[PDB]
């Protein structure tokens, strides 16, 4: 694990937060 | 030298979105390692959390909920503010990549970006709670007009409303356990909603026999009542147990 994939992950995770909410 | 702790979702669902994130920031905070350009990977951070900001803008303007309304902007607050420590590390790491200060803005905001994000589903968790509590609430104000049943025609139509409503609710319960991560809560409410469902029968027993006695001539029917009375306080003792539990939370679902 590094800084730049930690960095990807939370990017796609908030991406995936803010789906969730529009789908709601 | 400061220990840390990963959180334990309160919800299978929220786990499931969460856990790639807390894992990899254990891992990281564990290592044993100057760190690269980051400024590209940081401004995609800030991109996403400043589309997500917009979208809880727009929740939090519309929304009926006025629950969900004033619990939402603290938690979006904490993305936000996070969202501005990588920011800066990334400025720092740019003239300086072996910056003890930039890396710690890293680990607080990637940290701090988790524990609000959590924060946030928590909260579209609880309106969700909310959503099972009317129905456990519509439940109990339905047993209060149990005893204003006193024919057999009302008595038809009382156990067809009821019973109908129960399963409906017993349905929400056991979904409900389904998701929580935490075993002692499922435990409760799956025992609460048991006893309720027990009940029941013993309830529509208790009211026909009512019925059926103030209904006759010379019969005493203090002890129907009070035999339907006692029915329904235990239901709704048990009922108000399930709406208590669904609300618990823990000190372990807690990032730092």
């Amino acid at each position: 694990v590094g800084w730049e994939q930690l960095l990807t992950t939370i990017a796609r995770t908030i991406n995936e937060v803010e789906n969730q909410i529009l789908t709601r | 030298h400061h220990h840390h702790h990963m959180p334990v979702f309160h919800t299978r669902t929220i786990e499931s979105i969460l856990e790639p994130v807390a894992q990899q920031i254990s891992h990281l905070v564990i290592m044993h390692e100057a760190i690269p350009d980051l400024t590209a990977p940081v401004a995609a951070v800030q991109a996403a959390v400043s589309n997500l900001v917009r979208v809880g803008k727009e929740t939090v303007q519309t929304t009926e909920d006025q629950i969900l309304k004033r619990d939402m902007p603290p938690a979006f607050i904490k993305v936000e503010n996070a969202c501005t420590k990588l920011v800066q590390a990334a400025q720092m790491l740019q003239s300086d990549p072996y910056s003890v200060p930039a890396r710690d803005y890293l680990i607080d905001g990637s940290r701090g970006i988790l524990s609000g994000t959590s924060d946030l589903l928590l909260t579209f968790d609880e309106a969700e709670v909310r959503k099972i509590i009317r129905v456990c609430k519509g439940i109990l104000e339905y047993l209060t007009v149990a005893e204003v049943v006193e024919t057999m025609e009302d008595l038809v139509t009382y156990t067809k409303n009821l019973g109908p409503g129960m399963t409906k609710m017993a349905k929400m319960i056991d979904e409900r356990q389904q998701e929580l991560t935490h075993q002692e809560h499922r435990v409760m409410l799956v025992n609460s909603m048991n006893t309720v469902k027990e009940l029941l029968p013993v309830l529509i027993s208790a009211m026909k026999i009512f019925v059926t006695t103030k209904n006759s001539k010379n019969q005493g029917i203090e002890e129907a009542l009070k035999n339907r009375n006692f029915t329904v306080e235990k239901m709704s003792a048990e009922i108000n147990e399930i709406i208590r539990v669904l609300q618990l939370t823990s000190w372990d679902e807690d990032a730092w």
